[PDB]
């Protein structure tokens, strides 16, 4: 399975401390071409995800930045795991800056 | 008259409770384990970021 | 069926006594069903002589 | 278990009435030392949730107001259902204000 957990999270940065709104958590396909270019061959993976969700066609870019491909990288052993991998270990979540929903 | 030779009867059956088991598609045990041990295996539970 | 194959071997060993006697009777007709074949006997003293 | 069911909903007020932008339904643990005291001894819980999801620290007030420790009360029998406790009954929602997402 090829996929990208495209997940967007809104946080109230309150006065003092801060807070989330809601995690919009997604599972994204990847393209024919990127699988066999990027995934097989060299090893990596795109930083956006371009997919077809409600009738609409939109794309995520990890940390909100530019383009680029990460190395896909194993993804860390728990018990009775199989082998599963992943470009990134945390989820990136907005800086925090006074009194505004990011 | 001959006696009746004795006989073993060893333990027999086409289905076994494993293979019972495993013929529904999926198992909802398997399935809510994998995807509960998703986030732990494919994210950090611990890590916390502060900025 | 042990103990009916018991009772059968003890009935054979048994009624051989019988068997003896009536060879002492009827010599002809016991060595003719003993033998299986119509035969006719003569005077055994311990042993039947037979005769096709 | 000792949870709390972090709800945040965002409603559109429109000039007429109103309607919904999305229910971000969570579950939030509670610290040991928040069960220890407030929850075993003094049969009472927190009105806020400190915990750490989507690698961030986050909490939510109840009915957004100030820190108060709620009176943990039983649930409501329903049918074939054990023992439970919750402190809220009710779930809070903005109040209706013209034209903002609240």
């Amino acid at each position: 399975m090829y996929y990208k957990d495209v997940t967007v999270s809104q946080v109230w940065f309150g006065h003092r401390y801060s807070q989330f709104m809601g995690i919009f958590e997604d599972r994204a396909p990847v393209p024919f071409e990127e699988v066999i270019d990027k995934i097989n061959a060299k090893g990596v993976c795109r930083s956006t995800a371009k997919y077809v969700r409600n009738n609409l066609e939109t794309t995520a870019f990890h940390r909100d930045d530019h383009e680029t491909d990460m190395e896909l990288k194993p993804a860390n052993a728990a018990t009775r795991t199989s082998r599963g991998w992943h470009t990134t270990d945390l989820k990136y979540n907005p800086s925090r800056v006074e009194a505004f929903h990011r | 008259i001959t006696m009746l030779e004795d006989h073993e009867f060893v333990p027999l059956e086409v289905y076994t409770r494993h293979e019972i088991k495993d013929s529904g598609l999926l198992d909802y045990t398997e399935v809510q384990r994998r995807n509960q041990l998703h986030d732990l295996r494919f994210a950090d539970i611990d890590t916390v970021i502060h900025a | 069926l042990g103990r009916v194959a018991i009772a059968w071997c003890e009935l054979q060993n048994h009624e051989l006594t019988l068997w003896n006697e009536a060879r002492k009777l009827n010599p002809n007709a016991i060595a003719s069903v003993t033998v299986g074949r119509r035969v006719s006997a003569r005077m055994l003293g311990d042993v039947m002589a037979v005769s096709t």
